[PDB]
């Protein structure tokens, strides 16, 4: 009755890996004397990678070891930790609060003066609009300008400097630049200045990704480039040809999904084996960001259909529709920070309405949007209670089947109801 | 059969200065500014407090040491196959020392106070501080520590089944293991020998005579008849000698009352009035998980050790090659 | 079949060779299993 397993030596250089076959149905403390003199005043004992040591008692099938497991060879757990013991109460003090890493130190300044800059930076921009929107006068534009333009410098001088503050100084680069741009030949807030916006963080955007040394800031700068890319667009067009009474978002919806559903692609896109870790997160952070994209995009318009009154009830089922295809276009994307992005997009839009009302003055749907909110909360935590109707491993295969026509089969059925809405074939 | 082995030196333990630390006497309340014996009592306990982390230092080389050379009943398993089994000889300030468990060791640094405690009136807070540090500090914490066997000539048990024999079953293990099975001979005599007891007790090349065969085992003392065991060792009565015995009844101490044969036995009564407990010849009830000394209760260890059988044959067997 | 013995987690002994060309110890752990037709599984 023996049984193939590989143990795991690592204490002294490295590590030594062999694997062997042993015999079965024993006290471990039988068989340990054997492996410790292959691979190599403590005692030793067997364990699985990621659990705790394993009696010396049990036999390796009342401990459950399958026949090819990776077992380590880590020491028996432990002994008291001896405390300590201190009679006055004043050194009590001092003695037992050094474990906390409190030194004031010349590195939590550091961290200090960043973060009090983008404050300034911040609501240096937010005064001067609000300065120009509520009121008018351009000495904001004037102050914008020069803070929008001192930043963008800064980020270029310290690119290889700091390595941290850098790609965060960049990122808090683009509010006051979209900020910028979206100020000329204002209008009433104006219709072709969101042309003149988009192309200015869909610029800032690019020349940084590429400027990043590094991972730790990608994935904010991907999906906000291709959602100013995305709006730019959608608003050109709807700049000169089209009036577009209410398809500017059905655009964007359309847009939406698409970018959501024909996204393995685009992450491809953008593409010694030695550095291979560094550009697989790199694929990841581009994917991952791309997503929300589509969510984002997905909302950026159904929050406009749905959103005055007198609405179409093909209009209404033009947004629902969506959210349920992207909602069930979640189980084939594998991260985790992948899923919640689609995940959530009813979330999201289920507050847009509600503010839309309370902002347009209805106190109707409103309340109803607050019930719209509870019923996805409510299957949250039932889905997180017993990880029954999360796992879809104890479901039937034509259940897992159903599902897909299921899928397939709406979230590209709107198509035609597009075409309804705008009523692009009653000419 | 058995492979040989060889006499090194012994690695030398972590020492133990065994100084005598003098601590200064307080100040004498003059009955004067406030400001000046505040200026004071923060210029003693500032004095105490380097010397709370002086005293405080001792302790940890005394368990640093005693722990060096009695670990917990499973470092013992990785002691014969090594270069350092048999490292005690004769003149060790730890020789013939049996780590029963673990308690309170009395810190064997002096710690006086040299001075002259006449017409007391001493300063308050600046006293108090000072007998803080005298009793708390004069006794390190859980130490593993144990029986001097050297001079004890007797041990009596009283305990239920599984634990009676487990704490014999535990501490002889360390008895033989940190010798040269040249210097100590066990004896054995147990009527349930072979039924997971003591039967682990014989692979073992200290369970052995000189020049005896018996056919399988060196010696095979292991036997069920008390008379059986003893009479094999009738040419044994300066190598060391443990007659040890299973029997609830059956008459201990009937051949002592020597210089080296400690006897023990195993019984379920306890005596009522039994007249001064002598530095030898104690007597040990065994609680779920104390050795509580007869005394008048005396814990004397505040938690045992067993030794389980599985983990005990495991020992014999690697000290069979050498 | 073919059973014999072997110390654990290694090959099983050669038939016609004695212990003690082998290096047995008094005091080892044999177990019995089958012999491999094939390789010794260095």
């Amino acid at each position: 009755p023996i049984v193939r397993v590989a143990v795991l030596a690592a204490g002294d250089d490295g590590g030594r890996l062999t694997e062997m076959a042993l015999p079965s149905e024993l006290p471990l403390r039988e068989i340990l004397p054997a492996v410790q003199r292959i691979v190599q005043p403590v005692r030793l004992s067997l364990a699985p990678i990621g659990g705790a040591p394993f009696s010396l008692d049990a036999t390796l099938d009342t401990v459950g070891v399958v026949d090819g497991d990776l077992l380590a060879l880590q020491a028996v757990p432990s002994g008291p930790p001896a405390p300590r013991i201190v009679e006055d109460i004043a050194d009590a003090a001092v003695i037992f609060s050094e474990a906390r890493r409190r030194q004031w130190g010349p590195t939590h300044i550091a961290r200090g003066a960043a973060l009090a800059l983008i404050g300034l930076i911040l609501v240096g921009t937010g005064l001067s609009v609000a300065h120009r929107v509520i009121t008018g006068d351009l000495l904001g534009q004037f102050i914008v300008s020069g803070i929008a333009l001192a930043t963008v410098i800064a980020a270029l001088a310290v690119r290889n400097r700091s390595a941290v503050l850098a790609t965060s100084l960049a990122v808090t680069a683009l509010v006051p630049v979209a900020a910028a741009f979206a100020l000329g030949v204002p209008g009433d807030f104006g219709a072709p200045n969101v042309l003149l916006a988009a192309a200015g963080v869909a610029a800032w955007s690019l020349i940084s990704m590429a400027g990043s040394p590094d991972d730790r800031g990608i994935a904010v700068f991907t999906a906000t480039a291709v959602t100013g890319v995305g709006v730019l667009l959608v608003a050109g067009a709807a700049s000169l040809w089209v009036i577009s009474s209410d398809v500017i978002g059905c655009a964007l919806v359309l847009l939406g999904l698409i970018v959501t559903v024909q996204a393995a692609q685009l992450s491809a896109m953008w593409a010694v084996l030695a550095d291979l870790p560094r550009r697989v997160r790199v694929s990841q952070a581009h994917q991952t960001g791309v997503i929300a994209a589509g969510v984002l995009l997905g909302v950026a318009g159904s929050v406009a259909l749905v959103s005055s009154a007198n609405a179409s009830p093909w209009a209404w089922y033009i947004v629902v529709a969506a959210a349920a295809g992207a909602a069930l276009r979640a189980r084939v994307w594998d991260s985790a920070a992948c899923k919640a992005w689609l995940l959530g997009h009813s979330y999201l839009l289920a507050v847009a309405l509600l503010v839309a009302f309370v902002i347009g003055d209805r106190y109707q749907a409103a309340l109803w949007a607050l019930a719209a909110l509870a019923v996805l909360v409510l299957v949250w935590i039932v889905a997180a209670l017993n990880p029954k109707i999360a796992s879809p491993d104890t479901y039937s295969l034509p259940m897992r089947r159903m599902v897909g026509f299921l899928a397939t089969g709406l979230d590209a059925s709107l198509i035609p109801v597009m075409a309804l809405l705008v009523g692009l074939f009653s000419l | 059969s058995r492979l040989i082995f060889e006499h090194q030196r012994r690695l030398t333990p972590p020492t133990t200065r065994k100084g005598t630390i003098t601590i200064e006497p307080p100040p004498q309340l003059p009955r004067m500014r406030t400001e000046e014996v505040d200026a004071e009592r923060a210029d003693y306990l500032r004095y105490l407090s380097v010397v709370r982390d002086n005293v405080r230092a001792h302790a940890a080389e005394q368990r640093a040491a005693l722990e060096w050379s009695h670990p917990e009943p499973e470092v013992l398993a990785t002691i014969p196959g090594t270069r350092r089994q048999w490292e005690r000889d004769p003149r060790d300030r730890d020789f013939l020392v049996l780590r029963a468990g673990r308690h309170d060791v009395p810190l064997d640094a002096a710690l006086k106070v040299k001075d002259t405690a006449d017409e007391i009136d001493l300063e308050p807070v600046a006293h108090s501080a000072l007998r803080g540090l005298l009793d708390v500090q004069r006794t390190v914490r859980d130490a593993p520590t144990g029986l001097d066997v050297a001079k004890l000539a007797r041990i009596t048990v009283i305990g239920e089944a599984d634990e009676a024999r487990a704490a014999i079953r535990a501490w002889i293990a360390q008895a033989v293991t940190w010798h040269d099975p040249t210097m100590l001979g066990v004896a054995l005599a147990a009527p349930d020998l072979e039924s997971g007891d003591w039967s682990w007790l014989k692979w073992l090349p200290h369970v052995d005579v000189p020049n005896e065969a018996d056919g399988v085992g060196p010696a095979r003392y292991l036997t069920t008849s008390t008379a059986e065991l003893r009479e094999r060792l009738a040419p044994a009565l300066l190598k060391h000698l443990l007659v040890v015995l299973d029997d609830p009844d059956a008459d201990p101490d009937d051949i002592a009352r020597l210089t080296g044969v400690t006897v023990i036995h195993r019984t379920t009564e306890l005596p009522n009035r039994e007249q001064y407990p002598d530095p030898e010849r104690p007597i040990l009830r065994v609680a779920d998980g104390r050795i509580e000394r007869w005394q008048v209760w005396q814990p004397c260890v505040d938690v045992a050790d067993a030794m389980s059988a599985a983990e005990a044959a495991h020992i014999a067997r690697r000290l069979s090659r050498w």
